RNA sequence: GGAUAGUGGCCUACCAUGGUUUCAACGGGUAACGGGGAAUAAGGGUUCGAUUCCGGAGAGGGAGCCUGAGAAACGGCUACCACAUCCAAGGAAGGCAGCAGGCGCGCAAAUUACCCAAUCCUAAUUCAGGGAGGUAGUGACAAUAAAUAACGAUACAGGGCCCAUUCGGGUCUUGUAAUUGGAAUGAGUACAAUGUAAAUACCUUAACGAGGAACAAUUGGAGGGCAAGUCUGGUGCCAGCAGCC
């Protein structure tokens, strides 16, 4: 007995669990970005639900009040640095209509896809998780990185990992040693 | 080749413990885990001190590799090293020998045993012998 | 009659060996390409599991 | 709860249905009350 | 007045007859230790809190008491009640609701492991000690992240377009194919170094480790609520399924 280490859960199961429209919508915006399960979308939906409650909390009260000004600007700054808002939408009313899609357009696999050298995003997810894509002097195996609008320029392949230069195989060395006898 | 480059950042000078306390910052590229023995060797040159007078620990190769981050102590002399360095570190460096004493459960057993015999139990060892003729 | 008759009766036809279903993400790649890309022709609502229509 | 099975029972279903419900009467280890538990699948009365 | 470290019906003696209560006294119950908090989430709430912190209580059940600054202490003593030991029958020793472990009780819970290296505590006290406490083991109670495949070539299809001279040249793309070919990585495994008190595990890495039969992902469902068959074989108010109809 020392002290309770704080854990919290990031996902949330939808209220009515069989619904043609929701199932259609979720499979679509899972098939677009090449996700593994529906909890990916439930998590992004939970994160946006936390932001929206934090937004309404700061909105309902007085305007030009230090609490609204400080916490509002902190959130907007954090979101515009993620890339979920752009330069010209920093009003704390744009944030309230933020479309989980926008967060899903900023995962590492989506960025690896959209910056080329990725060939269909299911290759981009398997690339990342196979220790290939390093942001900059730093590998990332997480296909839910949330790229932060300054690593967009520096993101590339690792110094290691062929796609890179250092490592030439693990299967190529095999084929080299097998075709060495001719 | 590798050409491993070391950087001793966040230096605090400590004249109390006769120390240079710093964060060792190693680059590995094309190898990893540069052998704390070799680290002390090539850290002896940066402070022209004897390699028995420098101590490093907790290197922890970073995720993806190519880099390690340890904490490194340099002493003014080896006599000071032995005075202030804990014995476990001194045996890792091979200067002091680890006292190979009895297992803690045997030590706790025999102190609980010696709780009973009052004083030097010689006059009790002179009964256990002389009560065998009854 | 007595317990376990219709199970002790039923002619157990065994399962057929097939190629597996590719688990995880690849299964959602299949479920996407089989519903929102190459779906069976719609009359009113799509029929997900019809026999010989 | 846990219990030791006294008897095998054939309880007759209520009126719109018709079957023998393959129950088991069981004395509770916990307190000593005798209850009647259902065996929850096809040929499981032969298993208990 | 006595006693107490001290205040006090705290106790004693002598007086008065007071004091609480339908704003719930008193009595009974609690599968009630209180609180910081916890779960659920429009707002208002409801339910819970033995359990990482704070406080109170107890060390089988009552009572008593010595030693001490501090105890009505229980890994201190004494007596009685309960239960229990060894006994050579005269005696002797007991107190795990500390750690681990065994019974029992049960729907229901772990190793008779390693260490003072960290956090601190105690001492005549830098060194000694510490089942406090940490380390490993068991561990799908919960919680976080996320493998179980990706890519082209070869043969069929379809879908936007030139004129629909019947032409289709298919010049682009969305797939289908038991056809196909190279690149990828850990899951494992192991020199090593790192980690550590010592180790294990992670982190990083020599060498090895993917080809459908695999390195094989299940669990619950397909009348309705409720996503998903009016498809085959069997049973024939039986066997059964069925939270509800």
């Amino acid at each position: 007995p020392r002290a309770p280490r704080t854990y919290s859960k990031t996902y949330s199961t939808p209220k009515r669990p069989y619904e043609s429209s929701r199932l259609d919508a979720e499979l679509k915006l899972a098939g677009e970005f090449g996700l593994k399960n529906k909890r990916e979308i439930y998590r992004i939906s939970f994160q946006l639900s936390k932001i929206r409650r934090a937004a309404r909390d700061l909105l309902t009260r007085d305007e030009k009040d230090p609490k609204r000004l400080f916490e509002g600007n902190a959130l907007i700054r954090r979101l515009v640095r993620v890339g979920v808002l752009s330069e010209d939408k920093k009003k704390l009313d744009y944030v309230l209509a933020l479309k989980v899609e926008d967060f899903l357009e900023r995962r590492l696999q989506t960025q690896v896809y959209k910056l080329g050298l990725a060939k269909s995003v299911h290759h981009a997810r398997v690339l990342i998780t196979q220790r290939h894509i390093a942001v900059g002097k730093q590998i990332v195996n997480i296909p839910s990185f949330m790229v932060r609008l300054d690593s967009e320029k520096h993101i590339d392949f690792a110094p290691t990992s062929p796609f890179g230069g250092a490592r030439p195989g693990r299967v190529a060395r095999r084929n080299a040693a097998r075709k060495a006898e001719a | 080749s590798d050409a491993v480059t070391i950087r001793t950042r966040k230096v605090i000078s400590n004249p109390l413990l006769a120390r240079k306390q710093f964060v060792v910052d190693v680059l590995h590229p094309n190898r990893a885990n540069v052998s704390k023995d070799e680290l002390r060797e090539k850290l002896a040159e940066v402070y022209k001190a004897e390699k028995d007078a420098v101590s490093v620990f907790g290197f922890r190769t970073q995720f993806g590799g190519g880099k390690s981050v340890g904490f490194g102590l340099v002493y003014n002399s080896v006599a000071e090293a032995k005075k202030f360095e804990p014995t476990y570190r001194l045996v890792r460096y091979g200067l002091a020998e680890k006292v190979e004493k009895a297992s803690r459960q045997q030590r706790k057993q025999k102190k609980n045993r010696d709780k009973k015999i009052f004083g030097t139990g010689k006059r009790l060892a002179k009964k256990v012998a002389r009560r065998n003729a009854d | 009659a007595r317990a376990g008759k219709v199970k002790s009766q039923t002619p157990k036809v065994e399962k057929t060996e097939k190629p597996k279903k590719p688990k995880g993400r690849a299964y959602k790649r299949l479920l996407y390409t089989r519903r929102f890309v190459n779906v069976t022709l719609v009359n009113g609502k799509r029929r997900m599991n019809p026999g010989p229509s | 709860a846990k219990g030791i099975v006294l008897e095998k029972l054939g309880i007759e279903s209520k009126q719109p249905n018709s079957a023998i419900r393959k129950c088991v009467r069981v004395q509770l280890i916990k307190n000593g009350k005798k209850v009647t538990a259902f065996v929850p699948n096809d040929g499981c009365l032969n298993f208990v």
